[PDB]
């Protein structure tokens, strides 16, 4: 509920603004953060089959979408950003994905620690 | 050097006012070409 | 499939239909008085005779903002005039510009907007064929000989 | 359909809503042409009321004709009076829709109920170009005009 | 004879004409383009000795001129008109608000401005 | 029948070129005249509901169009402009709605007498 | 139609052919936006095949959703961007003809029967952009890829 709580809508009004500037004109900063967002939430939620993932797990990787750091990266990596940060939390921080879990929410704890993790693990990415 | 230079003003800035002189100095009938020609239609964009 | 699809998409291209019959008119126009001052200053261009982009505002003209905006990262991966050259070639190189320009291409290209251009401190454009195809002494004697020079050829592309 | 075209002429006030608009995550989507009342005239709800309402309207059914235009033939090519109108126009039907208290289960975003007069109000700025310095999506999903003003200072960072 | 040209961005007089001699004004003095002569202009006139009796007189603010190894010239001029097309009356209304200007602006890029339209228009009235 | 024959062919020749009317700008005064002079023509068919008007009233505010004393006044003020005009007219020119009725056409004298309550109507209204 | 509509559920692999593409000469004239298989899957084909698969079906979704804009205005209106997915997207059409053995006398050309091994390799070459410069009919009723440049050698 957290990390996909205006998630819907934002997406429904992402489609409609991608197809609307389809032609290459110029556009002030906030539309295209909408668009630069809406690319890349849309890659998140791409997924093969016979494979379902946990709550929690799911939880992880819609953060790093929704609290916006995977816009400076190019749109084709999504999916390779993913895969390498769910199998790095799955190794290390099962203490996190546990707590997630257990209590069924994101707490300020949480919420830090995921904050330091996706922060190191991105600029690793980015060079 | 020159007058009209020194203070930073180059040829073609010496170009674009003697020959605006000529155009402004005309007999009305002939000035169809001018008001056509020399625009200022360009705009300044910079980053 | 459904029929209040099908009217809407009628509706809208019966429009398209007139305003680019309209704009193939209103291009017609223009040719005629491009044509006419072509002669004049093309002789005046062949007698005279950083990277430079020549091409225009408005779109809808096929690839004529495409032809010299791929020439241009030619030149810049081996070593603009137009806001179309702007959106199309800006973001790969954004940190290579002096300056970039705006209302172009609607009016006749004056020779006072080549001296704006030059005021503000080998050049590609599209030479013209025909109605269907395109194509892309003192120490300070000089001086002045070669500002004045630069004017006359950035106003042959401009013309062209 | 024979059952809902019957049911029109029992009808005081009506409000069809669309999936073309809810697709877009327009809520509530009400079609704003093609809703109608008995009571929208000029002598019940007000000329200043019904002037605006003609107003949004209008500015409304001339961006519908624009849209598949202007998909393929681009926006530059229309005239500065036209994308005033079309900015306008994306403006209001952002500022048509609204985040419910029943529907706060779906939006993600507190319910809002908006008094008559800063309705009018609202539409009468957005019509009159006191807000084209601002952005297209401060107006989606709030309750009154002032909610805009506020939510395009967040968007700034 | 010589390959003489003659022509503006408007328009064009001459191309490649059989001319006897063609004074053209410059930044030093007035040279006078004869056919013989070994291998940047100001505002004057631009006399036109024709290959037979007549010479017509023209006027020319600013550009260039060229003389190659070869008997061949291009004059290349912003703007040229004829003194059929030039007004005395308001040539010299035009100096006067010129030098009205000059008494009383003080930066020192806008008096290069006033400078050079004076010059400009006191090179129409030594014509008119 | 006077100025409805002459308004029913202007709009016709507005109705062929109105749908390139926005999307033309660089256009000629032959379509531009059609262009302005129809907009103007189909605002004047606009109408308020409840309002019936008498015939006499309605070919002064058609003539008012065909003849052309409208043709720069802003297209959006034509429905408020006429509105006004015609309680002005109705007021004030009682006399004048009876010459139309009673000589069966706008003649010489009323065109002479219509063409002043225009032009310093439209003149005092977009101010 | 109820006929055909039907018959799809009693199938494992679907090649559905299309007038549209017969009519622009592409023979056979499969339609690779509407012909599916229930092993077009990485596990049974392995993850090559199956990348090369849906990255071919992917531009050519590309170039199929610019065809509103294409048919009005044109190639050349498009971007940079958009100019290269769908030059590639075209030598993916051609270089999905082949001419069959069964149909030399209506084509001319002999007739091939391209390995599994030189299928995916070829279009695999034309995804990455190996052949942007090659021009699009040398792809046009070739067999393996080999052929494609052999073809476009001979008009140069
Ligand atoms: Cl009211
Ligand atoms: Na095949």
């Amino acid at each position: 509920k957290q990390v996909a709580g205006t998630m819907k809508l934002e997406l429904a009004q992402y489609r409609e603004v991608a197809a609307f500037a389809q032609f290459g004109s110029d556009l002030d900063a906030a539309t295209q953060q909408l668009l630069s967002r809406g690319v890349r939430l849309t890659e998140l939620l791409k997924q093969g089959q016979y494979s379902p993932m946990a709550i929690e797990e799911q939880v992880a990787v819609i953060y790093a979408g929704v609290r916006g750091y995977l816009d400076k990266l190019e749109p084709s990596k999504i999916t390779k950003f993913e895969n390498a940060f769910l199998s790095h939390v799955i190794s290390q921080h099962q203490a996190l994905l546990g707590k997630i879990r257990t209590d069924g929410k994101i707490s300020e704890e949480s919420d830090a620690k995921l904050k330091e993790i996706v922060t190191n693990f991105l600029a690793g990415f980015e060079a | 050097v020159a007058y009209w230079r020194q203070a930073g003003l180059s040829y073609i800035r010496y170009s674009q006012i003697c020959a605006k002189a000529v155009r402004d100095a005309l007999k009305t009938e002939f000035k169809a070409n001018a008001m056509k020609t020399s625009g200022s239609t360009i705009k300044i964009v910079k980053v | 499939a459904t029929l209040k699809d099908i009217t809407r998409r009628l509706k809208s291209i019966k429009n398209i239909q007139k305003i680019t019959k309209s704009m193939k008119m209103v291009a017609a126009a223009k040719y005629a008085r491009a044509e006419r001052e072509l002669k004049p200053a093309r002789v005046y261009g062949v007698g005279s005779l950083l990277i430079i982009g020549v091409s225009s505002d408005r779109g809808l003209c096929g690839a004529i903002h495409s032809s010299v905006a791929k020439q241009m990262k030619s030149e810049a991966a081996n070593l603009g005039v137009g806001d179309k050259i702007r959106s199309i070639l800006h973001r790969t190189h954004s940190d290579q510009f002096l300056v970039t320009f705006k209302e172009v291409g609607r009016r006749p290209p004056t020779f006072g907007d080549a001296s704006v251009i030059a005021l503000e401190l080998s050049i590609i454009f599209n030479r013209f064929r025909s109605v269907i195809s395109y194509k892309t002494i003192d120490a300070d004697v000089l001086r002045n000989y070669q500002e004045y020079s630069l004017a006359n050829i950035i106003y042959y592309s401009l013309k062209e | 359909d024979p059952a809902p075209a019957t049911t029109f002429a029992h009808l005081d006030a009506t409000t069809v809503l669309s999936r073309a608009i809810a697709e877009l995550g327009i809520y509530p989507a009400v079609d704003p042409l093609d809703s109608t009342s008995r009571i929208m005239d000029p002598n019940i709800v007000g000329s200043e009321h019904y002037d605006v309402a003609r107003g949004v309207q209008k500015i409304l059914q001339d961006y519908k004709s624009l849209q598949d235009i202007i998909a393929i033939l681009g926006m530059d090519e229309l005239s500065e009076e036209d994308k005033l109108t079309v900015s306008r126009a994306r403006k209001i039907q952002r500022f048509l829709s609204q985040p419910f208290q029943v529907a706060e289960v779906f939006t993600g975003h507190l319910g809002k109920l908006v008094p008559l007069k800063e309705t009018i109000k609202g539409f009468q700025q957005i019509l009159a170009g006191e807000y084209d310095h601002l952005p297209e999506q401060a107006f989606y999903m709030v309750g009154p005009i002032e909610e805009a003003v506020a939510k395009a200072d967040k968007l700034a960072e | 004879q010589m390959s003489f040209t003659f022509a503006s961005p408007t328009q064009v007089f001459f191309n490649s004409a059989n001319v006897r001699q063609v004074d053209v004004p410059t930044q030093t003095g007035a040279f006078g383009i004869l056919a013989a002569h070994v291998p940047v202009l100001r505002p004057g006139l631009v006399v036109v000795h024709a290959e037979d009796g007549t010479t017509s007189k023209y006027f020319v603010s600013s550009g260039s001129v060229t003389v190659n190894a070869d008997s061949s010239v291009q004059l290349l001029a912003e703007e040229a008109v004829t003194l059929d097309m030039l007004d005395l009356g308001a040539a010299k209304a035009n100096l006067e608000k010129a030098q009205s200007e000059l008494l009383g602006a003080a930066d020192e890029a806008t008096r290069a401005e006033i400078q050079i339209r004076i010059e400009a228009n006191e090179a129409l009235v030594k014509a008119l």
